[PDB]
């Protein structure tokens, strides 16, 4: 098995993962509108977060796909609309809001009969590169105490939103749920920390339980294989 | 090295070990980061400036420290920087250890760059979270530890390692020096308020004498900050 | 003949896709393109060019609405305090809106560069006096007093370098709390003799030097 | 971010922005008729007139995508007829009308099933750059008294326009929407102007308001941050 | 500038300003934009105009001109501009004002390309638009702005320096003098029925005197006209 | 134009194919890449500590 | 085998396309170009008679 190729951190990236499950039903309860905000979590596939928190800040582009079906899978008829809002840029807050309008917010149009869209997403941050943890308030200058649960979180490590409609001045016709798929490119990482052992209560600090586990057990007595 | 005021004298074994393979350097900067121009001398504020000593019993669990923190109120280092704009710095720490040739134990002096310690509370009998307010500027003295094995972090000791770090085996060394370069995404962040690194300093083999012998072991850490960056404001 | 798998993203519409698209009149040839002499290739022209800065903000009324530009010194406060030009951030809402520059700001998101203010003084030709104009970086608060402004980034202004007095601020940006304090202070009462009115006039005018530059574009305008 | 490339004009400039949203009813109160004229103006992207009188002069080619659906976004079998006649050529009045017919009004056919057109509109303009004011009087010659508010508006500005249809004898199967976004290619600007302040009123003429507004106020006094 | 009829001496302050960065040019026609020659020896018409002087009041809040159009029954050059078929010429305009050293103010002469000053009336209650006759066609007496934060034009003055200007302040310069060459999308267009450009001089600090001192300040006006391009017609 | 057959694989998608795809901010240009110390490209320098 | 994503304007049918399209005929040799005298390339020869 003598090559590096599967040992590169890219090989160890490159690979397509299901980060995003969006239902836009006839109607119901989540979303009545037919209209949804996607912020764009990298933790939206589980796995993936332990799996970069091997290392303090990395850096890559991603690359992202849309398939988009019925609950039952039947391929319809249906154009709809992603649009793909910076950082910095608002999010809409109504389906016939005028954000979706705004230039500045790249946007895709496509069909279900059409096979999914495919865009790329640069490297947002203002910062030189990415990083998932702060070891500080994210507040430059003097500490507000009115709230601390805004602790550890790097919001310029926010990179962007999504957002989906059903495109049409009136509402779908059909049940649809799109899928978002995300693979990271030019991926180059640099402080290697340890690996996760304990599971995840937040998603905004490594917080672990009041009760520690242990990665490995069951091993009865030192001298017994 | 004899740049500042007294040293501390060693037999100079090669416990040295550098951050990472590089050198901590100054800022390159002969292009257009900052056009106002930061002066730093080195040995102004690279005076050896050393903590509070601390006790080691046998049901001690381990210790850390913050770095850009640890100085505030601490050292004319302390009395610049927070009214300083923007810092940048490597260092030369030195964990000293002060033991008999009788007793035996194992520490582990590690360094970690992006150190968020957690932490939790009991669970949802009352409240969920509250993580401490005093979470930063952990004194000299402070602070010990909860969870050792996953550093309060959900993080292993077992691979901590994977971090520069050093033994003291009381055994052979008594004595560790690690530096470390400056780390961070930007070339300049603010300091108080982000805490660029962390130290520790967590025994394994938790020590063990025979009684009727000194049962407190002191480590002694000793600093040295080398290529900082400052020039002065108000007051 | 030639095999082709087509791809995703196929049949897409991308709002900022560039592509060579079909020509709908390939025969034409357009109207040839004259030298016109004030041109511009890049904003950032406009972003260093000195325009006027509201340091006045303060009226709402269009018989006043002219005052803004305009900022006073008279000689009723003495070695006391004058004006601070609030905040030392462009595109964040404030007097900046006015200048060129806060306004191409508020068509980004993020920016970095170093800007520079020049100050004019609109007062008679026989007025004399003093100003230390005072700068106070982000984190550090407004300065207590005269006395507490001194020991930091500051320029006293005397009316002997009457045309004018430039302050530049060294570098600013929008790392998504506090900015930079830009403070002018009375270093000394506004000293005249008879035949001049006891109060005189400052305009102040500002841009972004060389190194500025700003980020992705963002809109946000004001019509409906 | 030490690079210039983003303060590009082109770059500046370069967004496929919605600036037409025509509607097909099948029949109802819109246009009972079945047939459409798209004068083709640029403010139809609301914000880009400010963002464009900037400059005086500018020149540019324009690229024009043609997504249609229903007002549900349900995609369906309809072939319809987009039309670009040029400045000088006549507009169609009736459905039947002979200008459809007409080869020197360059005509686009697709299906909503097919993927949005997508065509290039270039510089048409007798003048070596676009004109967003004319500081006179668009006669040349001596003036006429019958009236004078033809003030400003440069005639020669006109870039075309479009039209569209159902194609057949017979109307229509289906209640359509036609949505047309343009995008500005090789822009070359001139001269830079003071940036609007107030809200137009009309839209061929920079007039203001009996009451002016300020574009930022509530400072208290000089003094106080 | 030794060329002319009589010439007026100036200190030669630091008021040198070109509009754009180019000199005003002639016509290159060894081209295809016409085969008939325009006519134009270099000093039939370089005459120093210079119009009636206005007033200055504290009062005042700034004038504007068109110049193509300001030139008609003016000079022998409206009686020249007139008769002709086609117009083309830069402007080197001199901005003089008199004042005391004991009179303070400040003034901004600039200089506007394509110039559309509105205008609108009351509301709908007595009349809905009626735009404006003497608007084009101003005269050497006209004209007052009415609104100059907007130029009453819906355009701030707070940006109006990205424009060619020049500024007159009583403390240091009181002669300005600024030059614009020819600017438009055809290298030709007729005069009298479009004003190519409009000029601007806008008090910002509004003039105050002490009182016991002549209130009025003189704003005199001069115009000396680079490059213009004819060569005849009828009468 | 130039003659082409569509060959299978048409229209599919395949998690891990590594493509070049629309680019969804083709005027952005990112920060720097400064450089920060402690770097690795390859998993195996772990396996050696 | 080779990749293509497909981009809008496809499937159109533009009126003023310059395109050349698939021949009816490949084999058919027309009659030659014989010479004839009076010739026209352009139409502002006869703006100039």
């Amino acid at each position: 098995s003598h090559s590096t190729a599967e040992t590169t951190l890219d090989s160890f990236f490159s690979r397509a993962g299901l980060v995003g499950e969006i239902d836009l039903p006839l109607e119901g309860t989540t979303n009545p509108n037919g209209y949804a905000n996607w912020d764009i979590d990298i933790t939206g596939y589980a796995q993936m977060r332990r799996k970069v928190e091997l290392f303090t800040y990395m850096r890559f582009d991603a690359e992202f796909t849309f398939v988009a079906c019925t609950p039952t899978g039947e391929v319809v008829p249906q154009l709809l609309q992603y649009m793909f809002v910076p950082p910095g840029a608002p999010k809409p807050d109504s389906r016939e809001s005028l954000a979706w309008q705004t230039a500045t917010n790249p946007s895709v149009f496509v069909k279900l009969s059409d096979p999914p869209a495919q865009v790329s997403v640069p490297f947002m941050s203002p910062a030189s590169a990415y990083q998932w943890f702060y070891d500080g308030y994210p507040t430059f200058g003097e500490h507000l105490q009115a709230n601390d649960l805004d602790y550890g979180a790097c919001p310029n490590n926010m990179m962007g939103t999504f957002s989906v409609r059903t495109v049409g001045t009136s509402k779908s016709k059909y049940p649809l749920v799109v899928r978002i798929y995300m693979r990271m490119k030019h991926v180059r990482a640099w402080i290697p920390r340890p690996m996760r052992n304990q599971n995840y209560l937040f998603k905004a600090n490594p917080n672990y339980a009041g009760n520690s586990i242990k990665p490995t057990g069951a091993s009865r007595t030192a001298i017994t294989t | 090295l004899t740049i500042g005021n007294s040293t501390i004298t060693t037999q100079e074994a090669a416990n040295i070990i550098v951050g990472y393979g590089e050198w901590p350097s100054y800022c390159s900067d002969s292009d257009a980061t900052a056009v106002d121009k930061p002066t730093r001398p080195d040995v102004s504020v690279n005076r050896f400036y050393t903590l509070d000593t601390k006790l080691w019993e046998k049901s001690s669990k381990g210790w850390y420290w913050k770095f850009p923190d640890v100085l505030t109120e601490t050292g004319v280092f302390g009395q610049n920087a927070q009214f300083h704009y923007l810092y940048r710095s490597g260092f030369c720490i030195h964990v000293q250890c002060n033991a008999s040739k009788f007793h035996q134990g194992a520490l582990l002096v590690a360094v970690l760059p992006e150190y968020v310690i957690g932490t939790v509370a009991g669970g949802t009998g009352t409240e969920d979270s509250h993580p401490p307010y005093k979470q930063t500027q952990p004194g000299a003295d402070g602070f010990e530890l909860q969870h050792p094995y996953v550093l309060d972090a959900g993080i292993p000791i077992s691979q901590l390692t994977v971090c520069p770090h050093q033994w003291i085996n009381l055994r052979t060394n008594n004595c560790a020096t690690i530096i470390v370069p400056y780390i961070n995404a930007l070339p300049f962040d603010s300091a108080l308020n982000h805490c660029n690194f962390g130290l520790l300093v967590v025994p394994i083999s938790p020590l063990d004498y025979d009684q009727g012998a000194t049962p407190v072991i002191p480590i002694t850490i000793t600093l040295a900050p080398m290529c900082s960056e400052f020039a002065g404001l108000r007051q | 003949g030639f095999p082709t798998e087509l791809k995703p993203g196929t049949n897409q519409f991308l709002t900022t896709d560039d592509g060579v698209s079909a020509p709908i009149l390939p025969n034409f040839h357009p109207t040839p393109c004259i030298h016109i002499p004030g041109e511009v290739r890049n904003l950032l022209e406009l972003c260093q060019v000195e325009t006027i800065l509201e340091v006045n903000n303060v009226p709402t009324n269009a018989t006043s609405l002219m005052e803004r530009l305009r900022f006073p010194v008279s000689a009723q406060a003495g070695k006391g305090e004058l004006c601070a030009v609030f905040r030392a951030d462009p595109g964040r809402s404030g007097p900046w809106q006015s200048t060129l520059l806060g306004q191409l700001c508020g068509y980004y998101t993020q920016w970095s560069g170093s800007l520079e203010v020049t100050f004019m003084f609109t007062g008679s030709f026989m007025a004399t006096g003093k100003m230390l104009i005072a700068y106070t970086p982000p984190g550090g608060p407004l300065p207590k007093d005269r006395a507490t402004a001194m020991l930091g980034t500051h320029v006293i202004w005397d009316f002997g370098l009457q045309s004018s007095v430039t302050l530049v601020i060294p570098w600013i940006s929008n790392t998504h709390y506090t900015t930079g304090l830009v403070s002018i202070w009375y270093q000394t009462n506004y000293v005249v003799p008879i035949g001049a009115p006891n109060t005189a006039y400052i305009i102040a005018l500002a841009a972004a030097q060389k190194n500025f530059t700003m980020q992705l574009c963002k809109d946000a305008s004001d019509i409906l």
